[PDB]
DNA sequence: GGCCGCTCAATTGGTCGTAGACAGCTCTAGCACCGCTTAAACGCACGTACGCGCTGTCCCCCGCGTTTTAACCGCCAAGGGGATTACTCCCTAGTCTCCAGGCACGTGTCAGATATATACATCCTGTGCATGTAC
DNA sequence: GTACATGCACAGGATGTATATATCTGACACGTGCCTGGAGACTAGGGAGTAATCCCCTTGGCGGTTAAAACGCGGGGGACAGCGCGTACGTGCGTTTAAGCGGTGCTAGAGCTGTCTACGACCAATTGAGCGGCC
């Protein structure tokens, strides 16, 4: 059978984190994951586009934030930054 | 057969009003039916390839946010 | 090999980085993802999940209830210039609109 | 060729009882 | 008095979130406006509210529009005119 | 029975029970109001 | 600071293109605002392009991929 | 002529039951993800070959500072076209019901057009030259 | 009437390709079951209509001054050579992810259990309007 593959669970774990007192109605989770999905799809797309803009065949960090740099406004963007470096500063060892 | 009449003269008096516009002229109402009409007919027809492409009867939420997505005039919530 | 664990645990996310790996090497956006994309991606879309969630947080506590609704998302969003750009051609299911006024409209 | 609903109906048919058989059976207890 | 509850009635509805043209007579309009694409078709009960929340907000936006056309012209009263301009400089049509 | 009135009065309950039946007791009820209307021939009380 | 050297002249002609039968003299000084914020989204956007290249040289690609996302694609550069 | 006496029709206060809709399970089952492989191709580091883009002085139509004017801006008050809101009746949108039928998905096995190893060949890109179109 | 950009051909290597091969994605045929098209009965709000009446947009006369169009004053933008910092090829080396096949976790489902608010509803207190007495 197909299975919904949402995120759900992750969308509700931040929430739960940022304001431990509030929840999710079942609308609003629907929001949240179109919102994480068409901004997963934004990026990637344009990874997609900035590998072969450079005839590379990889993506890597590189890639995304190039990518992050160009879709995303103002301050997110450099947050956004901020956040990708230091995920994978801590992956890489 | 006659459908477009069924937007009703209280139902564009509401929508006007939600976008906060103050004095209705009565000229207003058929040119935003044709107007609505045009923008449900370019969904609906981009609706359409995708579910004769998807070699499939019934029109689904998904064809309909597809075809947001391929106008440009994207809709969350609905599912993707 | 005794006791595996998540490569979003060892990123330090709650995202799912097997998942956006997933995702990224199947959508076909390109021959070869580098384990750093799906990295720095779930960490990407973590934080604009952070601030989402938080701005709407707010907007729910504003209007003086413990649950986030559509439309305390859109009166999040639309309350923001950052994300009304990113988000500014999106349309929000229940959210209904911004109240706004051109200050010509207003009586005597 | 014209019959062809029966093989669906009775399908249908033997779920309406058995299910309100099953929940008039969440009130044995 | 008129224009003044007029007025009022805009507070109501840019307060409250409910959708504001009525069912039946949107699904009649979206089947009409389908048939000379094709006959015969089904239309799944999401799709049909889907599309009603896309008309509701395209029509919301272009009444933003047309209000600013119209306030820039220092009229209060909307004209036929107005979405002819709007959808002109929208790049549309 | 107090809610889904059109769906127990589309069927005709011929003959009724009511039971613990000082339920009944006011004429201001909701109860009351609704109760009176089922098309039932006999009605028995079961007052304790 | 070198944006005043956009003409008066030059963007009277700019506008008659656009077929406008009569200019008011704040338009000059508008107009040159908004070709300055035009400038600083593409070019921003093709220097990011540029950098991920990892180039000193903004490129014909780089300024095309830019007003290719900014959805105002130019034919005749690039390819 | 005025106020209060007995009665009974009246707001104004706490438990019962439900239903929406999360919240957290409360597991539990399954299917992706993680682990630790065996492995090789894209990326780097590296130098090399070179247009290509900066930076120098010449030179005319373009930039810019002042001239009257006439039609366009925008005001002011007329003036009449028409939008709102008053109010009740009418009718079709809402609502849930329920059928019975179509058809979206599930899900099984078979098989054919695709990827790809490698062997061809002719297709069509860099450079040169002949000469005619827009200026 | 002019000659620099176009228009045709040479030189030649790579890319469009055929023959040869193994196979997993897609086609097909089967049914389950989800659910949508139709269609029924009734509710009672949404809408349309008749209707009253209030007020905005366009209109026409008029006065003001700004851009237009013309003109005078005078320099910086379009064009040629040298400088020297980058950009595009090609290789070795191997960093890097591929692609693999199991071991295990955690993510997902349907449902339960627990709300638990928050809503009508019933139940019992106690209070104001209803009608009568008295000097």
């Amino acid at each position: 059978r197909s299975r919904k593959e949402s995120y759900s669970i992750y969308v509700y774990k931040v929430l739960k984190q940022v304001h431990p007192d509030t929840g999710i109605s079942s609308k609003a989770m629907g929001i949240m994951n179109s919102f994480v999905n068409d901004i997963f799809e934004r990026i990637a797309g344009e990874a997609s586009r900035l590998a072969h803009y450079n005839k590379r065949s990889t993506i890597t960090s590189r890639e995304i934030q190039t990518a992050v740099r160009l879709l995303l406004p103002g301050e997110l963007a450099k947050h956004a930054v901020s956040e990708g470096t230091k995920a994978v500063t801590k992956y890489t060892s | 057969r006659d459908n477009i009449q069924g937007i009703t003269k209280p139902a564009i008096r509401r929508l006007a009003r939600r976008g906060g516009v103050k004095r209705i002229s009565g000229l207003i109402y058929e040119e935003t039916r044709g107007v609505l009409k045009v923008f449900l007919e370019n969904v609906i027809r981009d609706a359409v390839t995708y579910t004769e492409h998807a070699k499939r009867k019934t029109v689904t939420a998904m064809d309909v946010v597809y075809a947001l997505k391929r106008q440009g005039r994207t809709l969350y919530g609905f599912g993707g | 090999r005794a006791k595996a664990k998540t490569r979003s645990s060892r990123a330090g996310l709650q995202f799912p980085v097997g998942r956006v790996h997933r995702l990224l090497r199947k959508g076909n956006y390109s021959e070869r993802v580098g384990a750093g994309a799906p990295v720095y991606l779930a960490a990407v879309l973590e934080y604009l999940t952070a601030e989402i969630l938080e701005l709407a947080g707010n907007a729910a506590r504003d209007n003086k209830k413990t649950r986030i609704i559509p439309r305390h998302l859109q009166l999040a969003i639309r309350n923001d210039e950052e994300l009304n750009k990113l988000l500014g051609r999106v349309t929000i299911a229940q959210g209904g609109v911004l109240p706004n006024i051109q200050a010509v409209l207003l009586p005597k | 060729l014209t019959e062809e609903m029966l093989l669906k109906r009775e399908e249908r048919a033997r779920k309406r009882r058995l299910q309100a058989a099953r929940r008039a059976e969440e009130h044995k207890n | 008095r008129p224009g003044t509850v007029a007025l009022r009635e805009i507070r109501r509805y840019q307060k409250s979130t409910e959708l504001l043209i009525r069912k039946l007579p949107f699904q009649r309009l979206v089947r009409e406006i389908a048939q000379d694409f094709k006959t015969d078709l089904r239309f799944q009960s999401s799709a049909v509210m889907a599309l009603q929340e896309a008309c509701e907000a395209y029509l919301v936006g272009l009444f933003e529009d047309t209000n600013l056309c119209a306030i820039h012209a220092k009229r209060v009263t909307i004209m036929p005119k107005d979405i002819q301009l709007a959808r002109r400089i929208r790049g549309e049509r | 029975v107090v809610q889904d009135v059109k769906y127990f009065q589309r069927v005709k309950w011929q003959y009724m029970v009511l039971d613990e039946a000082q339920a009944l007791k006011s004429s201001s009820s909701v109860r009351w109001k609704i109760l009176l209307q089922f098309q039932c021939r006999n009605r028995l009380l079961l007052t304790g």
